[PDB]
């Protein structure tokens, strides 16, 4: 239960590109720290330096929406690689059930614009449904955005914890 | 003749939905509902069109242009999806592009003939988003940027996309999920901070950063009560007056008709030679330089003088401060002398005696060096030499594009026989086949343009299965069935019934699916019927 030695392991994992493995111990690291994940995730601990190892890793194992999902844990929402990997097709993730832990409203946007341009219109109207939410107006009050952008990270954080534990 | 663009958001962003229960996208188009329904309260606003530009592709970006019905406008308007990224820099060009399709046929911009406020094609285009930011398939754009890669021919005299008498409007759509009013609402309409704004605030226009359903009726009546006919001016400040607001300020000098009237054109940034194979690009907005200094606003008879009232500005707000009704201040432009850059005074801001207005007069090029000396010829009544060298004089001091006018006024003074009849135009010929070689190619686009508004393209319903080509198809509504005539449409489920109704049918013994806005047409169904023999709270509710 040492974050700081855990994340020595998920690093040392990520230099041998043992992305599985290294995932496992950054989110462990994670469950240290924020008792598994009920509460944030420290920034000294989840730094964008990690977050960011964390995106790569997830981008290696081609699950895409899982990349876009840790976008927008970074300090400046990495729009970027969030647009490049969810062009990516060749998805090992749930995809659409991932739609449910997205808060930004940009990443929505773009996802809604892939779907139809690529012509799945149930997927296109899984995302219109999803940006068109109370919570998730960008014009709310600020603490609700923090609160709706908390609680799916919390879920979603426990969610990969199921997954890669 | 004014016309209403609608830059309808269409981003994705646009299905967000307010506390109503709405997405931004039916307010918006709600929000477009309400603006007619107000527009057309105004009985001198019948004449009027309104035209649509969305955020899709540029083939689907347009959905009604010039030559459009009003109907077809409001099916367009109804039917919007929001369903694309937030390009709002490649819709403000286009939209752009659709205003400034016809001002090179036609030649209401005078490149090189001095800038006419009399010849305008009043327009404000209305963009109705929300504060989200810019969005392409790279990233987020994070700042307002137009894109020059196709440029239209001609938009290189112009500089800038957006024209003289062409206003941008926004509406940031800033309605919370939640419902969380307060008093703060009951004050005055805000600004914007988002990307829009600048570039709205350069265009003459503003933002309106709505975020309560009353405020939106309180931004939408502003917006009617801003649309209005005129062109904008870029006033600076010369001199100091007897940070200050009025030192730069883009305000609207409204033109009155009785095909409006007008004599004297706005110099030009440039001296005009006829050695010059390509013309300087003007700015938008001409920039005049007002000098503030006390000066006499001296005025003589039968001679065009152009009244063009200002729109209420900080600049009148001054003028009303230091309330000096009986003096006037000098305006003049830079760069529009051979022998000098400062320039020389062609117009006045005189204040009205009553002080209800502050109107521009607008003069010849250099007019107190003109008004005493052509007053002096028509009370002296033949010319005398002395006054012809010193109109010969004058002549060294004026620039080419006045000359045509000022024969036109002295024509029209009662003494066609003056100096001035020699008549010339002083530009190169190269200018002017480029000129017409402009306007041969903007008629040509403009062909092409308004043949594509109509969209006789249509998408594809493909998904080009992968190998990890051949492609499933997608459902398509409307494909018109022909279950009568193809037995594969027929359902499993569906297909005992089915062949016992067209058995029938075959024999000697769908429908009733019209759309909605024809189905309680009483007036179309009763003209399509035999006449009978003759005899001897809320709003409607059908048949009165
Ligand atoms: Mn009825």
């Amino acid at each position: 239960n040492n974050h700081s030695w855990l994340i020595i392991q998920a690093d040392i994992y990520f230099a041998t590109n043992q992305y599985s493995a290294a995932l496992h111990y950054y989110l462990q690291a994670g469950a240290v720290c924020s008792d598994f994940f009920n509460k944030a995730v420290p920034p000294d601990v989840y730094t964008d330096q990690v977050i960011k190892r964390m995106i790569k890793c997830c981008s290696l194992l081609n699950c895409h929406t899982q990349v876009a999902i840790l976008c927008q844990f970074l300090r400046e929402i990495d729009y970027k690689t969030a647009f490049k990997s969810l062009q990516e097709q060749n998805s090992h993730d749930a995809m659409d059930s991932y739609y449910d832990y997205i808060w930004d409203v940009t990443i929505l946007e773009y996802l809604t614009y892939l779907h139809h341009k690529r012509g799945e219109t149930d997927k296109r109207q899984i995302a219109i449904k999803a940006i068109g939410q109370t919570e998730l107006n960008a014009s709310n009050p600020e603490e609700v955005l923090q609160l709706a952008a908390q609680r799916r990270k919390k879920k979603f954080l426990q969610a990969m914890a199921k997954l890669y534990f | 003749m004014p016309i209403l663009l609608f830059l309808i958001d269409t981003s994705a962003s646009m299905n967000q939905r307010s506390h109503l229960g709405t997405t931004y996208l039916d307010t918006a188009k709600g929000a477009v509902e309400t603006f007619m329904k107000l527009r057309a309260r105004d009985p001198a606003s019948r004449g009027d069109r309104y035209m649509l530009v969305t955020f899709e592709e540029p083939p689907y970006a347009i959905k009604a242009g010039w030559k459009e019905n009003h109907a077809t406008f409001m099916n367009e308007l109804k039917n919007l999806q929001a369903e694309g990224l937030t390009t709002l820099g490649q819709s403000l060009r286009t939209a752009f592009d659709l205003l400034n399709l016809n001002r090179l046929v036609t030649g209401i911009d005078n490149y090189g003939q001095g800038r006419n406020p009399f010849f305008l094609e009043p327009a404000i285009i209305i963009t109705i988003t929300d504060g989200s930011k810019l969005t392409t398939t790279s990233g987020v754009q994070d700042e307002l940027h137009l894109p020059l890669n196709s440029p239209l021919p001609g938009s290189e005299l112009t500089k800038e996309p957006f024209r003289w008498d062409q206003r941008l409007f926004a509406l940031v759509l800033r309605l919370p999920g939640t419902m969380s009013v307060e008093s703060e609402q009951l004050t005055g309409v805000p600004l914007d901070d988002s990307a829009i704004t600048p570039m709205c605030e350069v265009t003459g226009g503003r933002s309106y950063s709505v975020c309560s359903p009353r405020m939106l009726n309180q931004c939408l009546e502003s917006l009617v009560q801003k649309v209005q006919s005129g062109v904008v001016i870029n006033f600076e400040k010369a001199g100091p007056d007897p940070s200050q607001p009025w030192h730069s300020c883009h305000k609207l000098i409204y033109v009155r008709p009785n095909v409006p009237i007008g004599h004297w054109p706005v110099p030009e940034s440039f001296w005009p030679d006829q050695n010059s194979p390509t013309l300087p690009p003007r700015t938008s907005h001409p920039v005049v330089k007002f000098s503030c200094t006390d000066c006499e606003p001296m005025v003589i008879d039968k001679l065009p003088f152009d009244k063009y009232e200002l729109e209420p500005s900080p600049l009148t707000q001054f003028i009303l401060e230091r309330k000096s009704p009986q003096t006037c201040w000098q305006v003049y432009v830079s760069n529009s002398a051979k022998y000098s850059e400062l320039g020389h005074p062609f117009g006045y801001l005189k204040a009205s005696t009553a002080l209800n207005c502050v109107n521009l007069f607008v003069m010849p090029y250099n007019y107190p060096v003109l008004l005493p000396l052509l007053d002096d010829l028509f009370k002296v009544h033949k010319p005398t030499l002395k006054w012809r060298q010193s109109f010969e004089s004058y002549l060294k001091t004026m620039p080419p594009y006045y000359l045509g006018p000022l024969k036109k006024a002295v024509r029209m003074m009662g003494a066609p026989n003056l100096i001035a009849d020699s008549m010339e135009y002083g530009l190169s010929y190269s200018v002017i086949s480029y000129l017409k070689k402009l306007s041969q190619q903007a008629k040509i686009e403009s062909d092409r343009v308004i043949g594509s508004v109509g969209k006789k393209v249509v998408q594809e319903t493909g998904i080009k299965v992968r190998s990890r080509g051949f492609q499933v198809a997608l459902l398509n509504k409307d494909l018109k069935p022909q279950t009568f005539r193809n037995a594969y449409d027929i359902p499993r489920r569906n297909l005992l019934d089915h062949l016992t109704r067209m058995r029938s049918n075959l024999l000697k013994s769908q429908v009733h699916s019209v759309p909605i806005a024809q189905m309680g047409n009483y007036q179309e169904y009763l003209k399509q019927v035999p006449s009978p023999l003759r005899e001897l709270g809320m709003m409607i509710d059908e048949a009165d």
